[PDB]
């Protein structure tokens, strides 16, 4: 039971001690990690003893990896915490194949060059050759696997979820500490919120817990000292634009992560919920104090921002996202045609949300258009404008994949985009499409 | 890189919008941001295995009756929702939903599933329940109606407490695949 | 005919021309060491090309191999050259790709992953991960070869030669320079001084051409003017006692050399060969102006040096190579007998030339040790006690292995073996076991 | 490495030893660093395939006579050596050296190898040959023996001018399977 704060416990003791207990807990720690399926921070607790192990040859004169730890900094920066302190090199490399053995088993093959990169040169010192190719070929699968699954549906690398604590005299060490944890990929917020409130009510007796739904910032003021608090909110990894040019893949998604983001409606009402003319949004992004993929899977967040979106905020953010969607949909070389037909239908035939004209008749309207910041308004009616054109796109797109027994719902839904370019019209007074 | 067509039928108060909203964003009732549009989409892991399940939200307002089943066709899974704290949408499971996703499609497998099972227990809603002479719907009863009308099985779930949700989609795939 | 001047002639032709001129040279240079069976040639080549490609990128800021030649300073240090001047990087990378294809042919298998590492670096920023498990399996292969071939007879780098040429209105370029030959595998003297012969007799006339088999250092002015001179001569290559502690395998034994020894045989008497006790030995070392393997196969000797040894350091060197060879052979794991009983019965029942104990005789006899330097009799006399010594191990060694088919030849060993002793022991006046 | 036993006799003055330490040593004979050990252990390359040809050198002398039998077990091949300008060496191969190896291991097979073919055409040679009213030996009438003398091959060579010297070992280390 609640492996969390084992690892967290055996952490905080691999410090205020000597080279020997830290690498002895980080081992620990690593199969508790093995054993309960985070095979990340399995190797990356290899990966750490390496470094350290590493670090301690140096720095008492044993001698790619004699740099002391910035020999792994390319796995991971986190590594530097190694710096801070009966070995030899056959100890070290053999650290070193944990970690190979365990990048293998977490699927970020991707590093299994590079922590293999030190061991091929200690054996060609020592003009092993077999080794070398053994070496060599070991990366040469590493690759192979990569190019069979990079940037495809096949690998899952973890979801996100902040996760905050607050009881005055229930919880101990994580007391109003926040933390991101890294969950087994595809995990949901009904898992791991019901899976939180069954640990810590088996801690605190059965209804003493309350899970905060809320995304707010918690003041504990407003806190029934009555009961201890998990507040659960989904996040994901968050880039800014420099960022995401950056990271070309998947993994290179999921590699090195200190930044998570999630949103909150509100309204200026003050409420949480509302109409398109009202309805806003918050957008807040947390930093924790360590990349992921680190020795735990909870990570604490150290600072916080947040940003506001106006009501003509959230429609300019939500219809460019629905423009590159639709765009992607249709630019992809075999058109999968069940989600197709399910964006298009969603876009230009809605009946039970308010549907794209919603925005268009709030924000594009002349009246309403004077209410709002012009070149914001100028900004959606361009967005508009190209988003009757990916709508098009699609209708033409999908009339080649029907198979004849939908003929009849692609008339309807032909006919329903027609309206809509109509109605849109008479709000911009522009022929659109 | 696959695709599973679920429609979503019942009426509209039993909140059947606000179960695929919540579970296909991840957030809780009280935390999504509205959209304009209908429609969800949710990768799903099952058998240790992916895929994407699509969801096709119908209105079960009685003007859409001429339009809805233009829907239907390439379904591989219906569900049938109701609230268990409205007997109304219940006996519309019965009389008006599962005849006409029948009718139209008699070979596709569908779900019976209950929302709200969290106000089944709220003193207030069994207040204003029984001031009528009703009461609401049981688990028991659901599924002699599953069985009783074919359904593939009975599912119920709280989007308020997540109590059962993922395994409403979990089961649908499940009927999608054979 | 004579692709040795042609190479020459273009080497030549790549000098006060344009960067794209040395690689046409350079290339057309490959493509005859390529049809020549120069396989190295034709790597060194390419990876000159290369040198000359990533250099005169640099200089014009196009910006691994950015940092200029010394990218290439580990394949060979002849590449410095290049550093004394419409490419890109895919033009370079392919002549790498080249001298891969070169170094494959040319069993140089330990330098393809140098060369590979580079290349690897450019499809690490282009995420290209089929063609990095193409690269890594390629090294992989290249080591499996290694750990099959070294340190064995399997892998033939070449048998070099001393070729210096007179003749004072013959030769033209070549007319008193001395060279060293790098020729294919196993070439012996009488395969190659019968192709000089042939190629300079066409070139000069049938028999006014002479191969010189002495080789000792002519003097010109004792040539008759009526015929060109060709001086040949075996030669291997030298290495001092830090080197050869340095140098592991044949390779490396083959790898960046410029230096070359070979022997000259004469006595006090004046003649060329006596009896051991005025029997001389000169030890001559040449030193090339570039290592090989280089551009061409035949290089030029810059300078030269030798050292004299006497009858008794004769006998010192000869009987202490002896003694290490018949241990060398009964240490190994498997122990052949064919080359064993060679060896062993080469030392014991000599029938053809004067024996071991010729030098026990001219050497160690009190009377005549005498006349020599006292510490080369002390060092004789015990490098002669551990030669009955590894005498008596071999003659152990070799029991083990007879089929009995020739059992009695172990038997005329072990009473010549006897007589050896005896009269050892009479000569140094010690019992020798 | 497998390693081949390979084994050589005839007369002593005809200079067989000389084209061997020539060939071994990669020397012409001229410049040979005489040794006090016998016998030689070459590399050779044939079929592309790399061996160590060992060689076990016999004088040829009446005195020796009984102490030879003993190195001849396992021998894969023989070569059995004349000299072209030495016409009484010429009969010892028929009337010593072949009747003897053969006696000993009939069917291991053996060459003959004719040496000094350079001398063959000097005048010095020839005339001073026919002072003795003796003429030197072609290879005609030494392939006449070959065919007569149950010989795998005759083959010559030159250890002053360096001909057919190369042919001679590959020829023997081939017919030695």
């Amino acid at each position: 039971p609640e492996m969390l704060v084992d690892l967290q416990y055996s952490l905080a003791n691999s410090y205020a001690s000597t080279p020997e207990l830290r690498r002895t807990w980080l081992e620990s720690m690593a199969k508790i990690h093995a054993r309960n399926g985070d095979l990340s921070e399995a190797a990356m607790c290899y990966i750490h003893i390496a470094a350290l192990i590493a670090e301690y040859l140096k720095r008492k004169g044993y001698w790619m990896f004699s740099m002391g730890w910035p020999a792994f900094l390319s796995i991971t920066p986190n590594i530097k915490e190694e710096g801070a302190m009966p070995y030899n090199e056959n100890i070290l490399v053999e650290q070193l194949y944990m970690c190979v053995e365990f990048l293998w088993k977490s699927e970020r093959y991707e590093l299994i060059a590079d922590v293999n990169k030190p061991i091929i040169a200690v054996f060609e010192k020592q003009r092993d050759f077999k080794k070398l190719s053994d070496l060599y070929y070991d990366i040469h699968r590493s690759y192979l696997k990569v190019a069979e699954v990079v940037n495809s549906e096949k690998r899952l690398f973890g979801r996100y979820y902040r996760v905050a604590f607050y009881g005055q005299g229930f919880f101990e060490e994580e007391e109003g500490k926040e933390y991101i944890y890294k969950e087994p990929k595809l995990t949901g917020l009904s898992e791991i919120s019901q899976r939180l409130l069954k640990l810590y009510a088996d801690k605190f007796g059965a209804d003493n817990v309350k899970i905060i739904q809320d995304s707010n910032k918690v003041n504990p003021k407003d806190l029934d000292p009555k009961y201890a608090y998990i507040q659960v909110t989904y996040v994901t990894p968050f880039f800014e634009e420099k960022e995401i040019e950056d990271r070309k893949t998947d993994f290179e998604m999921h590699h090195n992560i200190n930044r998570f983001v999630f949103e909150t409606p509100f309204t200026l009402s003050g409420k949480k919920h509302g109409g398109v003319a009202e309805q806003c949004k918050r957008r807040t992004v947390l930093t924790t104090s360590h990349l992921f993929p680190y020795v735990k899977k909870r990570i604490q967040v150290i600072s916080q921002s947040s940003t506001e979106l106006n009501p003509i905020e959230v429609a300019i953010d939500e219809m460019s996202r629905k423009v590159s969607e639709l765009n992607q949909l249709c630019t992809t070389e075999e058109v999968d045609m069940i989600r197709l037909q399910l964006k298009l239908q969603g876009s230009v035939s809605v009946k039970v949300n308010a549907g794209p004209m919603a925005y268009a008749r709030a924000f594009l309207e002349e009246t309403n258009a004077k209410k709002y910041p012009d070149n914001q308004v100028k900004l959606l009616k361009e967005i508009f404008r190209q988003f009757a054109d990916a709508c098009g796109q699609a209708l033409d797109v999908n009339e080649r994949l029907i198979k004849e027994d939908q003929l009849e719902y692609q008339e309807e839904l032909r006919s329903h985009y027609k309206d809509m370019l109509s109605e849109l019209s008479a709000i911009m007074n522009e022929q659109i499409t | 890189m696959q695709t599973i067509k679920c429609v979503v039928v019942g009426d509209g108060a039993v909140g059947k919008n606000c179960l695929l909203i919540s579970y296909t964003t991840n957030k809780f009732p009280s935390e999504y941001v509205p959209t304009v549009f209908d429609n969800y989409a949710v990768t799903v892991m099952i058998g240790g295995e992916p895929y994407t399940l699509g969801l096709f939200d119908t209105a079960g307002q009685e003007d859409y009756d001429r339009l809805r089943p233009l829907s239907y066709p390439q379904t591989d899974v219906f569900l049938v929702c109701f609230s268990v704290v409205s007997p109304s949408s219940f006996e519309n499971v019965k009389e008006k939903w599962v005849p006409e996703i029948t009718h139209h499609c008699p070979k596709t497998p569908f779900l019976l599933v209950g929302t709200q099972i969290d106000l089944r227990d709220d003193p207030s809603t069994i207040e204003k329940l029984a001031k009528n002479k009703q009461k609401p719907i049981t688990p028991e009863t659901a599924e002699k109606l599953a069985r009783d009308l074919k359904a593939v099985k009975y599912v119920e779930c709280s989007a308020l407490t997540q109590k059962g949700l993922k395994n409403v989609f979990d089961e649908a795939i499940l009927a999608a695949l054979e």
